[PDB]
């Protein structure tokens, strides 16, 4: 299993910096990355970054390198396999032109080649 | 290296505790479990010492009838029947921890030791008609 | 031609052997004699793998399995009457009077009222209590001056009374590496090479019930009435014949009783007997006499195979002994029953009622002693209410004298184990086998 | 198919028993044999549970001394001396039973046990030399 | 031939020791060690059984560990370091008895019996991977 | 006992046993341990 409720869709204006939440269930929160989408109307689909709940290393694109802050808190032990978790993302110095659809995903598997490979994802927030 | 101890292993994917079984291996008989007087923790640490003996040999006992003695890491040649678990490898040994795995695979258990029986007394039956000249 | 040693594990080929048999019984749950609740569970499926083309040598009469539940029983009981009262403050001087006199003549000192001086909770002040106790718990001293019958051999232990008489189905297993063969012979004597054979874990459920000449709650036969000795022409072997009906026996004690505490000293309680309820009346045993006497009618045809179609077996009651040899002596509901049975045996049978039943005049004894040694007795405490219960008659132990007479008897407690454990034989597994054939190694 | 039980083959023919040995090498060890109570009842069950363990490691220990640990049917190379037993191989494995032949190759089962001990003992040495370039 | 009976060679070089191992390995668990009746003698017989199987076991635990069940004489992948004993093979097996040889080893028992323990873990998952194909 | 008479607490309840004095009182830490494979 595994759901990743994310934010709210409220739109801003240039300038400021709002941060996008992803509510995570039915899996490990600590064992598994989690990716941030974004699906911009004039580009391709782009890979922001990904964090890990567990060791708190992070890994973002050199076009977000010093403008986006990826944080997690820790999660919340449900049953020996299950917990939940939470995971934000917030931009620095915002336009309008970053407008679109983000999605935040989980990894793929705990080892390997495809660790962190964005799974799961969510259901998507519209923006400005 | 590593080493992270006695089931230290134990939330890791099963391909990484499967490069450490010897850890586990020694404790399974030793510990600190030098005359028999039968006081109440001298009776408690004797069952103790029967207990240990009792369980580790059902285990070699199993290993045995099933052409592994004396092994970590044996292969068969019983077939995996996706009725187990459907779930493919890179999913299982670079994903799921040991415990997790033995709750979901925990009702074919009796099963497969079935066939991992009988199919090590047929290879040991081959083996004697096949040196029978 | 060409023939090596080759070696196989797990080869079904067994021999004989003695082995300690561990207890196994099923779930009831307070806690009799017999520890059945220190036993392992019972499975519920009682697997019997039956032994194709296997044809087992059995001798009840060498089997080392009753030899050992002699031994376990005695220890159970052991064990049991430990922890419970020493009534030695109870070996005292008595003055006693009969309870409630005109009745029958002499069935009135059959049970008596005596008041006696007993320690209390301080050692430095008596008291002046009473008790009822039955006739053949008390002796004269030669005046109305009684003591106890065990005060001049033996020390007496009353059971502590929060533990059950009840017998308990037990299950008899073998460890592994070893194996119990059950004889499925239907016709089977006791020994020589029994056809039928089947192996089990453990053995059926098996009642511990101690009882003289009348062998209860056991098990049936399926056809015709055996008869087991193990030298039918000596007379000195007993005879123990097993029925395949049940005739049953409903016995009794009516006397309503009450059970008065007496603190004989600090945390030392004697349970003595109050008064009786009601009527004092007669403990006895009903069996009907049709069925008694149809079941007599089949171990008289079943003994003449051993004896002649033309020969004369008569049936007399017993010729002496101890109390609880001579009579039908067994537990009920608490109370140790001691039955006359010369109603049961007084019949001559030729070479070739419907309605009402034969009773049994049964006397009490609460000072019952150990069979085995000497200077142990024990104290059955006194039953509350009236005592009734009704049981199967499945055998008897019979007698020969060397036309021919039998009577009852048997004060041997392994001859009711072997009653129930003749089917049943003790073997240890020896799965290393050699064996030529054309296979080397490398 | 068949599957007798325990012991089920123990009057059938040595081939056909020679072909369940499963059957009997799993409950060399189980059964139903958790504190320790010393009571009549719990120091009986103490002894049934050490005396199934000692059984089932003397004949291990046979086992391992001959080469043939966590086998069923090994072969040796101790040749049949014919003074054991003149019968042929098929009035043997297609006639006899298992207990009817431990009864006539008794005299003979120690002699036999000597001689896969030490021809393990030269074989390992052999083994040994032969890796030794 | 020779023969010299339990720890006969005790005093002998450890080249002609080494040829007579199954005298020392058949009584390391019989001997005369059926009731279970707890006297002072019977408390004594019980403790001197558990002990037995106990100490068997363990030395048969570290050879399993080291791939060398039922073996007597097995060669593994562990070097020698000449820091545990630079004395040369003409003056060991021809020289010393093994008890002089366990005292001047005893050092390095724990460190060689670690080399032979991961030895035989990563043995068991080169085999493994062989087999994959 | 209902003057000045007295007797034990126990007396009629229980019988007493009194501690050998060479014993301690004085509690001990003590470590539980499970047996191997435990
Ligand atoms: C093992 O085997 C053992 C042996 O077989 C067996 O032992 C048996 O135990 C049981 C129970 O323990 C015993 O049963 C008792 O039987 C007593 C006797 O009953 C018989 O006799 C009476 C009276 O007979 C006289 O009257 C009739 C007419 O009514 C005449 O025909 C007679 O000939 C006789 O009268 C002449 O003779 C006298 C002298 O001989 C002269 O003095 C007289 O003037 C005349 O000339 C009969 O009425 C009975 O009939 C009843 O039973 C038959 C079956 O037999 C049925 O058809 C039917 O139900 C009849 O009603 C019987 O023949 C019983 O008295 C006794 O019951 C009383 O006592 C107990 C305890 O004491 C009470 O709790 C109970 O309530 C009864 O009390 C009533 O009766 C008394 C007496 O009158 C009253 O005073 C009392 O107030 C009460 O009255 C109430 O009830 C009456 C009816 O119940 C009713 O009429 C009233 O109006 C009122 O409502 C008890 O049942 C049995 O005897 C044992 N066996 C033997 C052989 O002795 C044992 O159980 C077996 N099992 C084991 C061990 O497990
Ligand atoms: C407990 O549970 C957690 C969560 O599941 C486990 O953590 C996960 O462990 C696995 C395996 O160890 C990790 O998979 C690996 O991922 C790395 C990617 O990370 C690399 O890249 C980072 C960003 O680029 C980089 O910063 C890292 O470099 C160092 O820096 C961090 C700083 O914190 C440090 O922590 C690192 O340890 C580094 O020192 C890092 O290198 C990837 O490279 C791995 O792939 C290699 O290895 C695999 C075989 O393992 C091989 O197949 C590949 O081809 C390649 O050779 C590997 O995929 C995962 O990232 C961890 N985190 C998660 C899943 O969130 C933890 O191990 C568990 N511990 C126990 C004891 O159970
Ligand atoms: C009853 O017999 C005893 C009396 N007292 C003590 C006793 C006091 S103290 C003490 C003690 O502490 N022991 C520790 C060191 O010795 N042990 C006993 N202990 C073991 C006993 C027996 O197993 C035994 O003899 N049986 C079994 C019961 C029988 C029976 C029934 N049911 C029956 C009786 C009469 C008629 C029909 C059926 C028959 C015989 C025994
Ligand atoms: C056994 O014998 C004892 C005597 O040692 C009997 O005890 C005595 O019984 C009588 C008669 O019930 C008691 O007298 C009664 O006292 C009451 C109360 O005051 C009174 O109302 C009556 O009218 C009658 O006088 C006596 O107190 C009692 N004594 C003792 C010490 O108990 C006992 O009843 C006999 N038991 C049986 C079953 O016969
Ligand atoms: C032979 O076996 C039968 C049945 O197994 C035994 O009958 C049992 O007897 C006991 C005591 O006599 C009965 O217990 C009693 O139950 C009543 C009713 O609840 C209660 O009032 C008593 O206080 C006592 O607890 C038990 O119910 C009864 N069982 C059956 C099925 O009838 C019989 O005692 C055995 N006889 C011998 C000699 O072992
Ligand atoms: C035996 O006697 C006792 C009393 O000595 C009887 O117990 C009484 O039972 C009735 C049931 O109807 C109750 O109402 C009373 O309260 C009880 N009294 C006591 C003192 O317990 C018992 O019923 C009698 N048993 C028989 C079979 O008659
Ligand atoms: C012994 O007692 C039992 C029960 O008290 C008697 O069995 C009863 O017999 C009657 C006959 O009409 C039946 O209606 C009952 O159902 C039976 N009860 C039970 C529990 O089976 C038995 O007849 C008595 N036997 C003797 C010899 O007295
Ligand atoms: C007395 O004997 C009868 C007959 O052997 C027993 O009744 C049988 O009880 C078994 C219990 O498993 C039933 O399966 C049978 O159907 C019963 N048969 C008959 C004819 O009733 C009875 O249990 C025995 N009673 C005692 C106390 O031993
Ligand atoms: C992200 O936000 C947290 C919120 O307190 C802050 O502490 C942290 O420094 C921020 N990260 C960066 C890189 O500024
Ligand atoms: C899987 O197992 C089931 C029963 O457990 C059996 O009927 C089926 O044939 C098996 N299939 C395979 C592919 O092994
Ligand atoms: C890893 O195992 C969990 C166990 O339930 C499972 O839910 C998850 O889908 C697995 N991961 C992958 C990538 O299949
Ligand atoms: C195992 O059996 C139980 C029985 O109710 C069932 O609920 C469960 O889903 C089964 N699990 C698997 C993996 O077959
Ligand atoms: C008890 O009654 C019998 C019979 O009447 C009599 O012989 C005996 O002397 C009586 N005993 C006492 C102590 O009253
Ligand atoms: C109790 O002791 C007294 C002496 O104080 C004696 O007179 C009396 O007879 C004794 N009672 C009994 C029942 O023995
Ligand atoms: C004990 O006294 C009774 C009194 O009747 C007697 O029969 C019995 O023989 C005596 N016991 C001994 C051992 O003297
Ligand atoms: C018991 O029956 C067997 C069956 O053949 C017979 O050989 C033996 O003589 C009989 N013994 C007695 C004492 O009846
Ligand atoms: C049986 O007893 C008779 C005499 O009582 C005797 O001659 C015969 O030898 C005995 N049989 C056995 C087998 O002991
Ligand atoms: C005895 O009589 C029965 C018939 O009841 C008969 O079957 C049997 O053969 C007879 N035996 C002898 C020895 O007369
Ligand atoms: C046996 O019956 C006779 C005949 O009345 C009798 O005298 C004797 O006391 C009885 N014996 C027993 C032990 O009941
Ligand atoms: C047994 O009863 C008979 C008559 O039923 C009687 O003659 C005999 O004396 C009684 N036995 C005893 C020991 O009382
Ligand atoms: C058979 O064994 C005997 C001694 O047991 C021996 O003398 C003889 O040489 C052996 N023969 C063969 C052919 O093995
Ligand atoms: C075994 O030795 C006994 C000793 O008396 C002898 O009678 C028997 O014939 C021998 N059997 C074999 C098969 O050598
Ligand atoms: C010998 O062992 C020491 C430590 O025990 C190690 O540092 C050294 O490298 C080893 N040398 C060889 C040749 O194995
Ligand atoms: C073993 O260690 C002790 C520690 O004092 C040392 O004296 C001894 O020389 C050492 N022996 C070897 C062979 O390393
Ligand atoms: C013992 O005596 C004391 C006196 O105060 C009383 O409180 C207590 O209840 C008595 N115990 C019993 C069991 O009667």
């Amino acid at each position: 299993q595994g759901q990743l409720v994310q934010s709210g869709a409220t739109t801003t204006k240039p300038g400021s910096s709002v941060k996008i939440s992803c509510k995570t269930s039915g899996y490990r929160f600590n064992f598994y990355h989690i990716n941030w989408i974004r699906q911009t109307a004039g580009r391709g689909p782009e890979w922001m970054g990904w964090i890990s709940p567990y060791s708190g290393d992070k890994n973002l694109a050199p076009a977000f390198q010093d403008r986006v802050n990826m944080t997690t808190d820790t999660e919340v032990p449900v049953t020996s396999f299950t917990s939940t978790g939470a995971a934000y993302m917030e931009i620095r110095n915002l336009t309008s032109d970053d407008t679109g659809t983000y999605f935040c995903a989980k990894g793929l598997l705990r080892d390997g080649s495809s660790t962190w490979l964005p799974y799961l994802w969510g259901q998507g927030t519209l923006l400005t | 290296a590593v080493f992270l101890g006695f089931l230290g292993a134990a939330g890791s994917t099963m391909g990484a505790a499967s490069m450490t079984l010897t850890v586990q291996a020694r404790n399974l008989l030793s510990g600190i479990v030098h005359l028999l007087k039968l006081t109440v923790w001298g009776i408690k640490q004797l069952q103790a010492r029967v207990l240990a003996v009792e369980r580790y040999l059902r285990d070699q006992q199993l290993l045995g009838i099933w052409g592994c003695s004396g092994k970590l890491i044996c292969c068969t040649n019983v077939p995996w029947n996706s009725s187990w678990s459907n779930r493919n490898l890179s999913e299982i040994w670079d994903n799921m921890t040991w415990l997790q795995w033995d709750k979901e695979i925990s009702n074919y258990t009796q099963i497969i030791y079935g066939l991992l029986e009988e199919s090590q007394n047929q290879q040991e039956k081959n083996e004697q008609d096949l040196l029978a000249l | 031609e060409n023939l090596w040693v080759t070696v196989y594990y797990g080869v079904p080929v067994w021999k004989d052997a003695e082995t300690t048999l561990f207890c196994a019984s099923d779930a009831k749950a307070k806690h009799n004699v017999w520890a059945t609740h220190a036993c392992v569970p019972t499975d519920p499926n009682p697997q019997e793998i039956h032994l194709e083309n296997v044809t087992e040598e059995f001798n009840m009469w060498k089997n080392n399995m009753v030899e050992q539940m002699h031994t376990d029983i005695i220890s159970l009981w052991d064990q049991s009457l430990k922890p419970c009262v020493k009534l030695t403050p109870l070996c005292v001087t008595l003055q006693c009077t009969n309870v409630t006199n005109a009745i029958t003549d002499d069935m009135r000192g059959e049970l008596k009222n005596c008041s006696f001086n007993m320690t209390t909770e301080l050692r430095d002040k008596k008291q002046k209590v009473y008790s009822l106790f039955y006739r053949l718990d008390v002796v004269q001293i030669n005046n109305k001056e009684y003591r106890l019958i065990n005060c001049n051999t033996s020390a007496i232990t009353q059971a502590c009374p929060k533990v059950s008489f009840e017998p308990i189905p037990i299950h008899y297993c073998a460890p592994a590496g070893f194996a119990i063969l059950k004889c499925k012979d239907k016709k089977f004597n006791g020994t020589g090479p029994c056809p039928s054979v089947s192996t089990v874990q453990c053995t059926h459920g098996i009642k511990p019930v101690v009882s003289t000449q009348l062998l209860l709650n056991g098990s049936l036969a399926e056809e015709e009435v055996m008869i087991r000795s193990e030298n039918i022409t000596n007379n000195a072997k007993n005879i123990l014949v097993q029925f395949n009906t049940p005739v049953q026996i409903n016995c009794t004690r009516p006397n309503n009783n009450t059970r008065k505490s007496i603190r004989i000293g600090p945390g030392q309680a004697f349970y003595a007997t109050g008064d009786i309820i009601g009527d004092i009346r007669q403990a006895h045993c009903n069996v009907s006499k049709a069925t008694w006497n149809e079941t007599l009618g089949k171990v008289v045809k079943q003994l003449r195979k051993h004896f002649g179609n033309n020969t004369i077996i008569r049936f007399a009651n017993s010729s002496g002994g101890d109390l609880e040899v001579t009579t039908h002596s067994f537990n009920c509901g608490g109370e140790f029953f001691y039955c006359n049975t010369s109603g049961l045996f007084n019949s001559t049978w030729i070479s070739n009622g419907s309605n009402d039943s034969i009773t049994l005049p049964c006397r009490i004894k609460q000072i019952i002693n150990m069979w085995q040694r000497i200077g142990q007795a024990m104290y059955a405490p006194p039953i509350q209410g009236v005592i009734r219960c009704v049981s199967n008659i499945t055998g008897l132990i019979l007698t020969r004298d060397g036309t021919e007479t039998f009577r009852p008897g048997g004060g041997d407690m392994r001859d009711n184990w072997r009653s129930e454990l003749y089917k049943y034989k003790v073997v240890k597994i020896e799965p290393l086998g050699v064996a030529p054939t054309r296979c080397k190694r490398r």
